[PDB]
Parts: C-alpha cells; sequence; structure tokens
C-alpha cells in the first residue's frame, strides 16, 4: 500500500517494545543508583547494551521509508527523529579513534592532580575561599598547566573528526549540527532556521549590555577595597578574582559585595528545625503548592517506590537530586532531603520536573520531551521562583506571622540573584561563540588562544593574569568543552524562564514589582501553563511559546523588567565611578 | 384486584458464579473464554453489593430490577486487560481492544464488571503470559473470536511465514510488573449477557411462588410479565409449574 500506511504500521510496531526495553533499562539504572554494588553494574551495562542495539537496528530498518512521501507532520516528525544515522557514517577505524579520544579526554579530566590536591574539593575550596592573591593565582595557573596543556592535540583531532562526521550528514559544520535543535520546518508562519540562531542572540545580548556594564563597574569598585594594589579603576577584572576557577558564576563574590550588610537575609532553617519537619513534609508542601495552582495530584506509587532520604550506613547510594520518568506510569524522585531552605526549594524544582513529565505521557514515545532543550529547566525553575517569595513563606506557618520587609532586603535579594542570573550570560555567549567560530573554520589553529583572550577582554571584561602561549588550551579545562556538551541551553533557559514568569504573573492579575509575585491559588495561570505542558514535542517550539507568552520568538524585555529597581539603584551608585573597561590594560 | 399471585419455576440450584468470578487463571483477551449458565437461580444483589469491583455497569437493564426477572440464558465472558482499556469494553467504542479483540454490539443487554488484579497476575521481571492482537486485516463483527497467528503483511510483496521487512507477528505480549502505574496495571473483566427467546425461561431471580387462584380478579406475575385480570382455565399465559394454558379476561 501507500508509504504513509506502511510508516504508520512500522511506528505502531516500534512504540511497543520500545517502551518495554526503555523501562527495563531505566529500572536497572535506578536499581544501581539507589543501591551501588558490583552485581548491579553488570545488569545496568547489559540492559544499556540491549537498548542501544535495538535502537540501532530500528534506525537501520527505518532508513528504508523515504521521508518525502509522508505528509502527516507527526509521522514525519517521528521518522525524522528515528533516521538519525549520525556517527555511524564514520569508518570503523575513525569511529574507534573518536571514541578513544573522547574516553581519554574524560579520563584525563576526571583524574587531574596539580601537586594530592585534586580538583574537588582540593582546588574548589582554594579558589572559593582563599582571599589571598598569590594562592589563587598559583592554583589557577597550576590547573591550567596540568590539564589544559595536555588536551591541545586531542582537542585538535576531536575537532577534525567531528567536523568531518558532521559534514558527512549533509550539514555544513558540527556547530550547525548542534544548532539543528532550534529548527522548525514545514509550518507556514512558524518556521525557523539554523542561520537565525546565530543572530537573535547577538541582538538580545546587545540589549542587556548596559545592565551588565553597570554590574561589572559596581563589582570592580567594591572589589578594589580588598586587593588594594592589584586592581585598576579603568580596566578589566583579573581572571582569577571572580570567585570561581572559570568565573562561570559570581555567587562566591556575594560575601565581599553586599549593599546593606546590616540586614540579614531571609532564612527559615531554624524555623523548620523548631517545628521538626520530617523530610517528608517538604514534598507534602510541594504537592500542596502544585495542587493549589490547579495541576493534578501525585501518583500512588510515587510515595512508596521513590526514596527521599539517605538510605543509611549499610546501603550506599549516590543521591544527586534527580527526577525519574521510568515509563509505564512510573515516576520517582532521588533526593537526600535535609531540613534546610535549599532542600525546600530544590524539592519544589524536582517536583516541577515530575509535573512536566506527567503532562505529555499520552504522546507517542518519540515525542515525550520538552519542546526544545531550554523549555524543561525553565518550567522547573519558575516553580522555585514562585516558592521563594516572602508572601508564600508567610502563608505557611514557618515564617513569622508579623514580618515587616524593608527595601534594603529587596536590594540584597535582587543583587544576590543577579550575581548568578546576569553574571553568567556574557560567559555563556562568549564560550559558545568561540566554539562556533572554531568549528566553522574562521579561527586558524595558530590563533586559538589569541582570539580566546581577545574575546574574553572585549565581551566579558575579564583579563588574564599571566600570558598564555599557543600550547595552552584554556577552554578545554571546563567540564562541558572536553566532555562534548552543548552550552547554548543555559543562555536561552533564563530568557524563557522570565518570559514564562511574566506571562503567568500577568494572567494571575498581580500588581507591583515582578520579584514579589506569586502564582499560587491561581487556576487560570495553571490552566494556561498546562495547555503548553501537554503538547510535548508534537508542535513547533514557537507555537508552544506562543501558547503562554503570546510572542513567537524569545524576548529579553521581561528579564530587564525583573531587574529594574536594581538597575536604578546601580545607576545611582555608579553616577560617580567609571563605567566601561579598557582592553589595553594588563596585569603584567 | 383482591389478591396477588406470582408463579416462577421451582429451582433450588444455587447459580455457579464462583466458578467464573473466583478462578485460578483468566484467559487472554485475544482468545477469551465463554461460560454458559442455566437452570440456576441467580442472586444478583450480593454480586452488586460485593463492593470490590472497580466497574459495574449494566446496559439496557436497571441494575436493581434485574435481580427479579427471568432469562432464557446467561453467558459470561472473562479476560484480563490493561487498566486504560477497560473503557473500551462498552458498545460503540474503538481502539486496539475493541477493533480486533472483543467487540460488543450496539444493542447490548448485559452488565460489565471489572476489578483490579495487580496482586494475582503481575510479578517482578514481567508476566508475559497475557497477549493481545495488534495487527489485523479487518475489524471484528460483534462477538467474534480469532486465534490465528498468521504473519501479517503490510507491504505488497508476500513473505513465506518469516518475520522481516513489512511482515509482522500479529500477537504482542502484555508486560505486567507490580511497579507499573495504575493505568498500566492488570484488570480482570467479566461480561454478562442476558439472552431472551420464546423458549421457556431457565435462569430466574429469587422469589417464592404462591398458589394460583381462578375466577377472581387478581394481579398476576408470570416469568416477569405482570398484568391484571381474571384467570380462567382453558391474552393467554402458560404458567411454568404445571404447563396449563390460562385465559386472561379484563375485570
Ligand atoms: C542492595 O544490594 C545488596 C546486594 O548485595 C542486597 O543484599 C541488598 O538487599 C540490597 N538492598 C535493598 C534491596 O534494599
Ligand atoms: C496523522 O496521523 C494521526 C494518526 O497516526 C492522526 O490522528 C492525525 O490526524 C494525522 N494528521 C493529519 C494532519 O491528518
Ligand atoms: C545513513 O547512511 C546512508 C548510507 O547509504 C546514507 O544514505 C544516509 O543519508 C545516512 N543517514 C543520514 C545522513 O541521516
Ligand atoms: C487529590 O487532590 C485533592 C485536592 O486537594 C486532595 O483532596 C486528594 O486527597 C488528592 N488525592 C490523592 C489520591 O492524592
Ligand atoms: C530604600 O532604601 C534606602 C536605603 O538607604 C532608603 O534611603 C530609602 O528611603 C528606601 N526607600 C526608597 C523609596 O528609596
Ligand atoms: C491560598 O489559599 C489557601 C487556602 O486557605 C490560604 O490558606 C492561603 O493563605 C492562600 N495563599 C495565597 C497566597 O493566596
Ligand atoms: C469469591 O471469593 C470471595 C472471597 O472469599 C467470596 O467472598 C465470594 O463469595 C466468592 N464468590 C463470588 C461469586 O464472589
Ligand atoms: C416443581 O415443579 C415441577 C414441574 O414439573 C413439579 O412436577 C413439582 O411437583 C414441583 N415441586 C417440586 C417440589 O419439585
Ligand atoms: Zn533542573
Amino acid at each position: 500500500s501507500t508509504i504513509e500506511e506502511q510508516a504508520k504500521t512500522f511506528l505502531d510496531k516500534f512504540n511497543h517494545e520500545a517502551e518495554d526495553l526503555f523501562y527495563q533499562s531505566s529500572l536497572a539504572s535506578w536499581n544501581y543508583n539507589t543501591n551501588i554494588t558490583e552485581e548491579n553494574v553488570q545488569n545496568m551495562n547489559n540492559a544499556g547494551d540491549k537498548w542501544s542495539a535495538f535502537l540501532k537496528e530500528q534506525s537501520t530498518l527505518a532508513q528504508m521509508y523515504p521521508l518525502q512521501e509522508i505528509q502527516n507532520l507527526t509521522v514525519k516528525l517521528q521518522l525524522q527523529a528515528l533516521q538519525q544515522n549520525g556517527s555511524s557514517v564514520l569508518s570503523e577505524d575513525k569511529s574507534k579513534r573518536l571514541n578513544t579520544i573522547l574516553n581519554t579526554m574524560s579520563t584525563i579530566y576526571s583524574t587531574g592532580k596539580v601537586c594530592c590536591l585534586l580538583l574537588e574539593p582540593g582546588l574548589n575550596e582554594i579558589m572559593a575561599n582563599s582571599l589571598d592573591y598569590n594562592e589563587r593565582l598559583w592554583a589557577w595557573e597550576s590547573w591550567r598547566s596540568e590539564v589544559g596543556k595536555q588536551l591541545r592535540p586531542l582537542y585538535e583531532e576531536y575537532v577534525v573528526l567531528k567536523n568531518e562526521m558532521a559534514r558527512a550528514n549533509h550539514y555544513e559544520d558540527y556547530g550547525d549540527y548542534w544548532r539543528g535543535d532550534y529548527e522548525v520546518n514545514g509550518v507556514d508562519g512558524y518556521d525557523y532556521s539554523r542561520g537565525q540562531l546565530i543572530e537573535d542572540v547577538e541582538h538580545t545580548f546587545e540589549e542587556i549590555k548596559p545592565l551588565y556594564e553597570h554590574l561589572h563597574a559596581y563589582v570592580r569598585a567594591k572589589l578594589m577595597n580588598a586587593y588594594p594594589s592589584y586592581i585598576s579603576p579603568i580596566g578589566c577584572l583579573p581572571a582569577h578574582l571572580l570567585g570561581d576557577m572559570w568565573g562561570r558564576f559570581w555567587t562566591n563574590l556575594y560575601s565581599l559585595t553586599v549593599p546593606f550588610g546590616q540586614k540579614p537575609n531571609i532564612d527559615v532553617t531554624d524555623a523548620m528545625v523548631d517545628q521538626a519537619w520530617d523530610a517528608q513534609r517538604i514534598f507534602k508542601e510541594a504537592e500542596k503548592f502544585f495542587v493549589s495552582v490547579g495541576l493534578p495530584n501525585m501518583t500512588q506509587g510515587f510515595w512508596e517506590n521513590s526514596m527521599l532520604t539517605d538510605p543509611g550506613n549499610v546501603q550506599k547510594a549516590v543521591c544527586h537530586p534527580t527526577a525519574w520518568d521510568l515509563g509505564k506510569g512510573d515516576f520517582r524522585i532521588l533526593m537526600c532531603t535535609k531540613v534546610t531552605m535549599d532542600d525546600f526549594l530544590t524539592a519544589h524544582h524536582e517536583m516541577g520536573h515530575i509535573q512536566y513529565d506527567m503532562a505529555y505521557a499520552a504522546q507517542p514515545f518519540l515525542l515525550r520531551n520538552g519542546a526544545n532543550e531550554g523549555f524543561h529547566e525553565a518550567v522547573g525553575e519558575i516553580m522555585s521562583l514562585s516558592a521563594a517569595t516572602p508572601k508564600h513563606l508567610k502563608s505557611i506557618g514557618l515564617l513569622s506571622p508579623d514580618f515587616q520587609e524593608d527595601n534594603e532586603t529587596e536590594i540584597n535579594f535582587l543583587l544576590k540573584q543577579a550575581l548568578t542570573i546576569v553574571g553568567t550570560l556574557p560567559f555563556t555567549y562568549m564560550l559558545e561563540k568561540w566554539r562556533w567560530m572554531v568549528f566553522k573554520g574562521e579561527i586558524p589553529k595558530d590563533q586559538w588562544m589569541k582570539k580566546w583572550w581577545e574575546m574574553k577582554r572585549e565581551i566579558v571584561g575579564v583579563v588574564e593574569p599571566v600570558p598564555h602561549d599557543e600550547t595552552y588550551c584554556d577552554p578545554a579545562s571546563l567540564f562541558h568543552v572536553s566532555n562534548d556538551y552543548s552550552f547554548i541551553r543555559y543562555y536561552t533557559r533564563t530568557l524563557y524562564q522570565f518570559q514564562f514568569q511574566e506571562a503567568l504573573c500577568q494572567a494571575a492579575k498581580h500588581e507591583g514589582p515582578l520579584h514579589k509575585c506569586d502564582i499560587s491559588n491561581s487556576t487560570e495561570a495553571g490552566q494556561k501553563l498546562f495547555n503548553m505542558l501537554r503538547l510535548g514535542k508534537s508542535e513547533p517550539w514557537t507555537l508552544a511559546l506562543e501558547n503562554v507568552v503570546g510572542a513567537k520568538n524569545m524576548n529579553v524585555r521581561p528579564l530587564l523588567n525583573y531587574f529594574e529597581p536594581l538597575f536604578t539603584w546601580l545607576k545611582d551608585q555608579n553616577k560617580n565611578s567609571f563605567v566601561g573597561w579598557s582592553t589595553d590594560w594588563s596585569p603584567y | 384486584p383482591t389478591e396477588s399471585i406470582v408463579r416462577f419455576p421451582n429451582i433450588t440450584n444455587l447459580c455457579p458464579f464462583g466458578e467464573v468470578f473466583n478462578a485460578t487463571r483468566f484467559a487472554s483477551v485475544y482468545a477469551w473464554n465463554r461460560k454458559r449458565i442455566s437452570n440456576c437461580v441467580a442472586d444478583y444483589s450480593v454480586l452488586y453489593n460485593s463492593a470490590s469491583f472497580s466497574t459495574f455497569k449494566c446496559y439496557g437493564v436497571s441494575p436493581t430490577k434485574l435481580n427479579d426477572l427471568c432469562f432464557t440464558n446467561v453467558y459470561a465472558d472473562s479476560f484480563v486487560i490493561r487498566g486504560d482499556e477497560v473503557r473500551q469494553i462498552a458498545p460503540g467504542q474503538t481502539g486496539k481492544i475493541a477493533d480486533y479483540n472483543y467487540k460488543l454490539p450496539d444493542d447490548f443487554t448485559g452488565c460489565v464488571i471489572a476489578w483490579n488484579s495487580n496482586n494475582l497476575d503481575s510479578k517482578v521481571g514481567g508476566n508475559y503470559n497475557y497477549l493481545y492482537r495488534l495487527f489485523r486485516k479487518s475489524n471484528l463483527k460483534p462477538f467474534e473470536r480469532d486465534i490465528s497467528t498468521e504473519i501479517y503483511q503490510a507491504g505488497s510483496t508476500p513473505c513465506n511465514g518469516v518475520e522481516g521487512f513489512n511482515c509482522y507477528f500479529p500477537l504482542q505480549s502484555y508486560g505486567f510488573q507490580p511497579t507499573y502505574g495504575v493505568g498500566y496495571q492488570p484488570y480482570r473483566v467479566v461480561v454478562l449477557s442476558f439472552e431472551l427467546l420464546h423458549a421457556p425461561a431457565t435462569v430466574c431471580g429469587p422469589k417464592k411462588s404462591t398458589n394460583l387462584v381462578k375466577n377472581k380478579c387478581v394481579n398476576f406475575n408470570f416469568n416477569g410479565l405482570t398484568g391484571t385480570g381474571v384467570l380462567t382455565e382453558s391474552d393467554a399465559v402458560r404458567d411454568p409449574q404445571t404447563l396449563e394454558i390460562l385465559d386472561i379476561t379484563p375485570c
């Protein structure tokens, strides 16, 4: 019969037994994670190999059906996802070499000694709490020299092999292959292109340049008080003084730069301990939040299957917080819950991931995912934004019934959150731009480090303390770069997060600033959210974005509207100090 | 209307509903098992009030009235399905179960009973003894049973009984584990169909028969049909206990 009908029959055969193999492998992984031992590793590896072999065989079988004949725009989506030939185009020797390179990179990064003083916690504590110039410089340079120097030729060979593999799949470069996620075709008025994402990021970054400039000037002025003779008024911040090994986040800088240090922050750890919360009541409160918004209950097996506290001394378990979607109606949470505010907020976040997983469970197997890579963390995170407000903590009995808030605490909270939200956008943008240019071939192999540090000086405003020759490979030191991970998800996550928060806050009829806003007891906000949640990947991410915000493309205006009082206060504070930086000045 | 007389056939045989409801193993949905029950008095009140059934829906008969009636035959069809497909066992529905496995006519006259069975037939590691038909050439006429395992062909080229490209095995196996969701947990289903004909009734509800009277206007109830009028030995009802034809004259 027609190719459409054969494709439909093939997909109906695949979805069954795909769900089965996926459930078995996921259950094996959960058994290993909750109970680590020698025997469980063999089950985990066996199930993983079985699932991988099944997926490869089904891809080879699905290669037969030509994609032009199908005209359903859902069967076509599932076929497009399934015919992802990918890395198998490489020769057997080339594939072996590529896997060897990746494994060597992961091995060398995982075990790195600068002595004895491993990366964690030996070097993180030095880089986060030393407060001494010489110690921080020594740790920074030693880690660079020990790790990044050894990864130069491996990274060069990785670049050439990955570029050739990506060109083999009818793509221009490997960067284009990465950007292929943000691409929707075939729908009139909703289409998008990979060449559109190279722009629409430069534009939004040009919009937030002044806010970052003011924050950078304020931090440098407040930081010259310490380190008196090593910072210049006009110039860049030295690279190792950013409170991290790479300067990805500025959170550790908070203790140095507080606007009003007299006022303590809101902290309810002692309130929790006084009432003796039992590490299960936290998830009860999270469920109460999500019910009051208008979203459904939790499944009956969630409470009995999942483990929500450390198993004990006899049974060892890795418990990095995680939300598990095992399939077949099975949802679980892996957390070592303690009575602290951070655990309360992260319980809210993971519960949000689970609530996202329940929505599109009715969709076929290939379409059970977020609309793109940024939609899923943003939905997870707006829940924590709503749960952190003083109003919400006041409604529960843990915060004091008679609490009076002054604008000093508003400024402290806004600055604390801004050192993390808008402090990492320039770094993400610069890193991904450098990787895109390297893969494209614009930067020759002899000019990698010069262009990297020129971009660091020009875009981020961060200057290196000691010069680096072409033997060094600084970007390869980061976990994501050497271990083959995409990085543009963290740029778009914040933008989507703030757009969703503004839409949900305006739908719930809130008045005043955006950062005091709360969406509990609002059924219409929950219904608007659930309309987008239930789509899964079936509809283009532009349409899923329109169903909540009302705009097709991502916008940065709500991010600035969130940070407006902080911006006004910063302008007032920096009316006297210099704003901007000079590229010429260097520490040496 | 001086008196009221009711006459049902004398049956003292308790009806074997335990052999159907309480069974060691239930059959797969694709090949269900049918049991005929007759010459029995059926107490439908305990069946309704057992209160352990997830679904108890009667179509075309009031659930309380059917306690006291007479039927020519009763058929009971039992199987095991998934939690989410119990809604497909009802007239006019469509899906994987209704199209190819168990199709009910539109003019249904019976009760569908379904209860959770996750304790009995679901174990860790999977229970692959319960199958269901997935591909079929055409839909099923009401109350039709197919047990064939012929290779289903979707493409143009025939395949000589071997799996491969465009050839599939029709039956696919339910996988049952105790950790599954409620939607995927097993459910045991029993469908009762009440058949009426002109033949003498055999299955009847519990009621005590009384002596008959003649030449007086009394209310009569024979085999579930009720009327009023003088009964005269010979618009004419054959009482079941003695097989005498009686004339009904309005009073
Ligand atoms: C963890 O695995 C060990 C395997 O030696 C087993 O003895 C133990 O019972 C497991 N813990 C459980 C099932 O809670
Ligand atoms: C595509 O096929 C599905 C069933 O597989 C159907 O529900 C849907 O309506 C079809 N799409 C269009 C546009 O007809
Ligand atoms: C997979 O390999 C085949 C080799 O014949 C090639 O034609 C096909 O385009 C590849 N799939 C891709 C690139 O998605
Ligand atoms: C479902 O949510 C409602 C809303 O408050 C609650 O009353 C009920 O107990 C919940 N049921 C389950 C099984 O979670
Ligand atoms: C905000 O805080 C500052 C801190 O000094 C205070 O002077 C001012 O009165 C507060 N309110 C406004 C509206 O500025
Ligand atoms: C939400 O509704 C509950 C229901 O009584 C109430 O206790 C709580 O104060 C409300 N909170 C907000 C923020 O409306
Ligand atoms: C079936 O077993 C239950 C459990 O013992 C019992 O109560 C019931 O009378 C039995 N028969 C029927 C028809 O349910
Ligand atoms: C029951 O009905 C039959 C009908 O033929 C009759 O012969 C019999 O006398 C009645 N009574 C008993 C106790 O069987
Ligand atoms: Zn998350």
